[PDB]
């Protein structure tokens, strides 16, 4: 055995450059659709408030339009997911990390059109989903495509170009290179044997991506909090108590955000149009309180620099926080096209700020900043829900750029990744796996 | 508000030798941190932190203590030590200070040096009569003067200063200044000035007289 | 890196007045400052901080706006206003800036510190006294002098000899209030080859009073 | 199938008896280091104190410069040649095996060892980084609880000695990512399933790191402040500096081996004839950090001055081969200590001088030769090694220049893709085939 | 926001001079500061340009030290030292502020300016004299006033009228030279029910001089 | 060092019309920026690498090039356009800047609007008498001015000034003036001005007389 691995170590790092320059071509496909379809979403966003513009005089027609847009957005949206391809709704992040143990299909001769439109419906509209969703699930299928399109056989180039497309993907829809990686090699690929994927395969396909986006998104962040403060040791034990608490939160928005798909579904049975409606109802609700109160609806961006800075009293978020805990489970189980990545992520910040705010009083003497909580709790979601850290405390840090919390970050990112399994949450992610790969048996 | 209280209120000792000076919080403290004040400068940040010298104390300091009492040490002081220090705490919002332990080299008796001004011609040209008696370096600084004007004691109009101890020969000094009117004054001749000090049982006279 | 605090002065029952603290060497912001202040004879005590973006400031407990606390973090300074003013501010204000090892945070570096008396007297040039010795003058090895400084209000007077050149063997007593006017006295002992035969100069300034004075010690006749 | 759907439910639920040995693993790994790097600092200190009492004569002073490296030097490699061969090398390679479960690990024999064999090493101011011995005692010190405590299972035994691995690289670079990323990109079972919980490594990670944080802070490793951003049009010089540093990559690799080769037959085997070449070359180097300081030293101190430009393109280039020469000398003797280091010291000089050279031919671009030393500095641990993500994010750690990681990657990624097509190998890797192979023959 | 250069002004046949452009309105570091200079009628010409920390300064074909690029980032101003002056120099500086987007740099945000004019002549601030509608005041609707500056040297003077709160039908015509002199008039058009009535006033700037002077409009009585 | 040179060097079109200019290269640049400089104003960045709009710049506006040629478009060109476009590269270096393209606008006719003045008092009180005369707001550019001095012709001391076509309206002015002694000036009355446009076939005449 030991005279193999003398054979193999000699022989490792060697992938077949015909895998590397195919993964140099998925990205730079996947960084233009990435560039596209988050163009898209941000039109059809616009060409709603040249609709309010339209009509600012009368309110309650006001109100509607702001609805009827999104409702009629939102249900173009799922139906071309209800009728063309039903692994598009949800994340779309699960259906891959399924494609990689060779467990589901990659039908992208129909997934890829109907992910895309399907989702700038969903994004246009204004609903509570990220883009990584509908991006990370376009990337596979890009990989898949010029997998099959160019031939090439075996299970380096299959997992490997099926595993570019994810992280190429999920860079250029967060800008963070560094993270889109860290995520296959930590969540997407087989988590129990080994498997043939090349990981410097993937920087080539990550960089072209990350590139085609900087090409077209350059002079402007997503996420932009300067440079908040330094966090002194004898403070380091407030990021684990905020550790703590999100540890034990976790689970239970799992247990929800599940539970919501099983109730959300008996309202349509099953049935595409009961499906559909729903979606628009849905849809013109978010568009409506994207009107009323924007910081309940939409993506989730907007408003975390807003709350790192501390510009919100410690009601405004509160009320932010619970009303979005139900905008985006409306929005996830519903079963429509998007990430509930994102989200997690402006949530975390919300709540990060309040943990922030009552620390900040009971403890003058530490000198704190309601700001430096806000993004150690940033990513402390993805920790405790679909219980990746390493890949959330670098996907913050590649977007707040404020590396003297990584400390703090880690600490709060742990202990909520401790506290979600002594309370028996799971990886979110994997968790909707087994519900779909165990109904494929279930249903025989 | 937890009360510093620092325990020697003021303290000798002669060079070389190790000292230690206290301060009791009244409640729980950690992390006490210490300053230097010499006469004339704004504090300085010796010890914090309980224990760490800042950058450039000499390691004679010592800084040390827990919960209730902490404490600075000088194994073997010099006379560059002569300070005063004050501790300070800030592990309960709002800061507070110590009372301060006043720092003085102990050094060897020394007689006063009594020198006695009549008033600046100056003065008197206009009903000030101001008759100054230095009374330059000497160690206890427990001194007495007291002033006669044609040989009769006379306490209604002195006035009397002390330097804080020498930075170099580590002494004490005082200057007492008796005023009269150019008239009260003339209408008088004789102006003693006597200092009385453990460095003798008589004491040191230092008259002059206007003729 | 240099805090110099100015403003400081003599201000009336009832009155304000904005101290200024500006800073040199090293980033404004990042930073934390505050102020403390010494009443004489007495201890320091805490004023108050405040931080980089001026989002939060803190003071000891006192009444309403006893006590103002700003930074201008373009001007790289530190202001603090007090008002209504009782002879109880009667001090010398210092400013810091804050920083820590572990996280108990301490006074890093102070500054030198403006005065703030707080009285109703007026401002009072000082009067300027040779002290030469007397007739009788016991000549020795050493042969000591001074001038007397009497007759002035506020403080400071500050007292050189021949313009800090005659700096070994200076006594500068503190000033003594008495009936709304302060008084002291300064010594200067040297060779008594070296006095008679030169020129010993001692040079008082009261900057409030607005005078400069250079008096020449000269033999009495 | 319907395992995955049993294993998936079941995922990331490691023992909390394994969570609580990583987090002690990592506390002592991190006491250890700090303590550790103490003694080096003491004793390199010790030894101007000693230039300070012979200012005077010259010569007489190149003599203490070099007898006092030359013997502490020795009195290294002894400890290492008559208790423990394996603490020699970088001893990085000795714990890949050992996770492989091809190699042992004398804890017993090799934490003292490692340790006092290093602080002679480094203490003497040879060309050594601290990881090597730090990465090698930690993972010892995994170990140790782990046969202390008597923990039974694969899990137990390949996550503990793997935590005890990165926390002792995070404590040594103050950079707690790094730590993770290294064992899960290299130090982990390169071919093969393997029982480590990622997140009870983070634990000792983090315990380590604030161990160094407890007595290391108010002061960084390298410092080179906030440099600028990179155009656009400006990525494909880095792509052209990663093709640079990936040809040279390979050959430095061939040097590194080849030389521990012929430096083994002056030797033979004979342990004096080792201990004493030592001693020559620990003794030549103590000198060097007298005569120029930049071809001798571990590397950091000139990494701020490298990229601030504050060196010729001319000192640059002297710098870069005196010290290709110091770097081999030092770790194909075979002395404790990694190569880690010095290889970043290294691709900063290398990278400073691209940057000069880009800097003139192009004034339109407004180029600072430090943006490519930065993308340099990580670029041989990219050719050599051949671990990127490790070395992108130990780097980005250390220099805080998040608005390069572009540049950064493009360099790096071109690094290895030059190192491949040119027959390179993981000089770490190597390393273990090369003891490997020795065994089994 | 702005970049504002000053210290221009008249210079005599070879000979030195240095202006400074002082910024403000963002972070002056991290910036690439240039100039720029636009000599009169003609085209723009770039001087040269100086990165963040004084490490890089390129000018055009330009000989050894006709220029002297230099900043001071605690005072966020820049420099400019022309010496050897040459009616080839005489113009309109500019500096900006280079940035770029894919990267091929560009000018980013121009100050004002400030006028270089090289001669022999002297500086003669202007004199304004007021000019009032005739005595026949066919006052209509509008009514026309305006102020003339005439005799100064050197260019440019600057007209506001009430102090720019009127900017509407202002007219400036471009100065003319008349023996070593220059004279231009303003022309403001109000309404005439808003002139007797109230107080419209000029405002002349002469920035080489250094003068200013405000003509208030009064009728012809 | 590259040469960039403009085409037209002034072009006059009439609004609403779409207009076009041009930016050669003597070798080879990509990105080209382009500036605005509207009278009495420093240029303003108006478009950038080769055709990205500004912040703020009409999306009237739209920009073009490869290599040796670009350009600059106007789709539907609005009077408020009126300005000089400077083409600069820095594609290489140095940047060099191109020789500018004023662009005239062409309104319908426009009626000027004259006013004379009797020379300031004070500018009397020092020898001075100056007679404006300006002509506000009128099209065509063509114009001409005659002065009368006690009915008749005059053309020594006179100086005429245009402003350049202003931005908004598209329409010029004009201050043309009269120079003499205080009292050349005094030893006539009657001071008419007139003026010859496009607009009137009978010229537009203005005067006031000392007396």
């Amino acid at each position: 055995r030991r005279r193999q691995l003398i054979r193999q170590l000699l022989e490792r790092d060697k992938t077949p450059l015909a895998i590397l320059f195919m993964a140099a071509v998925v990205g730079t496909l996947v960084g233009l659709a990435a560039v596209a379809f988050d163009k898209g979403v941000a039109w059809l966003q616009n060409q709603r408030m040249g609709a309010l513009v339209h009509t600012a005089d009368n309110y309650p027609l006001l109100l509607t339009v702001a609805f009827l847009c999104s409702a009629v957005l939102a249900m173009f949206g799922y139906f071309l997911v209800r009728k063309y391809a039903p692994e598009a709704g949800g994340s779309g992040i699960p259906e891959i990390e399924g494609a990689l143990e060779d467990q589901r299909p990659v039908r992208w001769w129909r997934v890829l059109p109907v992910k895309f439109f399907g989702g700038l419906g969903t994004l246009g509209g204004g609903m509570v989903l990220g883009r990584e969703g509908p991006t990370v699930q376009i990337g596979g299928n890009i990989g898949r495509m010029v997998l099959d399109i160019f031939r090439l056989k075996g299970d380096e180039a299959r997992h490997t170009l099926l595993a570019t497309g994810a992280a190429a993907g999920l860079a250029a829809a967060f800008n963070a290179p560094l993270a889109g990686i860290l995520f296959i090699i930590e969540e997407m690929r087989p988590q129990f044997r080994y498997t043939l994927i090349s990981i410097k395969a993937v920087f080539i396909g990550v960089i072209m991506s990350t590139i085609m986006y900087r090409i077209f998104n350059h002079e402007v962040a997503l996420i932009d909090v300067g440079k908040l403060s330094d966090a002194p040791l004898n403070t380091l034990w407030l990021y684990l108590i905020l550790g703590i608490i999100f540890g034990i939160f976790g689970p239970i928005f799992n247990k929800w955000v599940l539970g919501m798909q099983d109730l959300l579904h008996r309202v349509h049975g099953g049935n595409i149009t009961k499906w559909v409606l729903m979606g628009g109802a849905i849809g013109g609700l978010c568009g409506l309180l994207g009107f009323v109160a924007p910081a309940t609806s939409g993506g989730g961006f907007n408003l975390i620099p807003i709350a790192t800075a501390g510009n919100f009293s410690m009601g405004m978020l509160v009320f932010i926080f619970v009303a979005r805990v139900i905008t985006t489970l409306l929005c996830f189980s519903s079963g429509a096209p998007g990430g509930i990545f994102a989200p997690m992520l402006a949530l975390g910040t919300v709540l990060g700020t309040a943990f922030g705010m009552v620390a900040v009083e009971l403890f003058p003497q530490y000198h704190l900043e309601a700001g430096t909580f806000a993004i150690a709790g940033m990513g402390a979601l993805l920790a405790a829900s679909i219980r990746a850290p390493l890949t959330g405390i670098i996907l913050v840090l590649e977007m707040t750029d404020n590396y003297q919390l990584i400390l703090p970050m880690i600490i709060t990112g742990l202990g909520a990744t401790l506290l979600a399994q002594f309370t028996g949450g799971k990886p979110l992610y994997s968790a909707i796996l087994a519900r779909t790969l165990a109904k494929q048996e279930a249903e025989q | 508000d937890i009360v510093l209280t620092q325990s020697p209120a003021i303290m000798s000792a002669a060079p070389g030798d190790k000292v230690t000076m206290t301060c009791s919080a009244s409640s729980s403290v950690s992390y006490i941190h210490w300053y230097q004040q010499k006469s004339g400068t704004s504090p300085k940040r010796w010890i914090y932190d309980t224990s760490k010298l800042t950058s450039g104390v000499p390691v004679r300091f010592s800084g040390s203590g827990s919960g209730t009492s902490y404490s600075l040490t000088i194994n073997t002081m010099e006379a560059e030590d002569a300070a005063t220090y004050y501790c300070q705490q800030w592990s309960s919002h709002p800061q507070t200070f110590g009372g301060g332990t006043k720092l003085e080299i102990l050094r060897a008796d020394a007689a006063p040096t009594v020198s006695i001004f009549p008033p600046s011609s100056e003065q008197l040209t206009s009903g000030g009569a101001s008759v100054v008696c230095f009374l330059n370096n000497f160690y206890p600084k427990d001194i007495n003067v007291k002033w006669k004007i044609d040989g009769s004691e006379r306490q209604n109009g002195v006035l009397n200063s002390w330097t804080d101890q020498d930075s170099k020969d580590s002494t004490y000094s005082m200057s007492s200044t008796l005023t009269l009117t150019k008239d009260e004054y003339e209408r008088h001749n004789s102006y003693t000035c006597e200092a009385t000090h453990k460095t003798s049982t008589s004491p040191i006279v230092k008259s002059f007289n206007r003729a | 890196v240099r805090l110099l605090e100015s403003g400081g002065g003599l201000v009336q029952p009832g009155g304000s007045l904005k101290l200024s603290c500006a800073a040199s060497g090293f980033d404004y912001s990042r930073y934390w400052m505050s102020w403390v202040r010494q009443a004489p004879g007495k201890g320091l005590k805490w004023i108050g901080e405040i931080n980089p973006v001026s989002s939060t400031i803190n003071y000891t407990p006192s009444l309403k706006d006893k006590f103002i606390i700003s930074r201008d973090n373009a001007k790289d300074t530190l202001y603090l206003q007090i008002s209504k003013v009782r002879s109880e501010d009667t001090a010398l204000y210092y400013c810091a800036r804050l920083y820590y090892g572990y996280g108990y945070w301490y006074f890093d570096v102070w500054g030198a510190g403006t005065t703030v008396t707080v009285s109703s007297a007026k401002t009072t040039p000082p009067s300027v006294y040779p002290l030469a010795p007397g007739s009788a003058a016991a000549a020795a090895s050493m042969v000591t002098l001074g001038c007397l400084v009497k007759g002035y209000f506020p403080e400071p007077v500050t007292v050189t000899w021949n313009s800090g050149s005659l700096a070994a063997g200076v006594h500068t007593f503190p000033a003594v209030l008495q009936a709304a006017l302060y008084t002291l006295s300064s010594s200067v002992t040297v060779p008594s080859s070296s006095w008679p035969s030169e020129t010993v100069t001692c040079n008082v300034a009261h900057p409030a009073s607005s005078t400069k004075v250079d008096k020449k010690i000269v033999p009495r006749a």
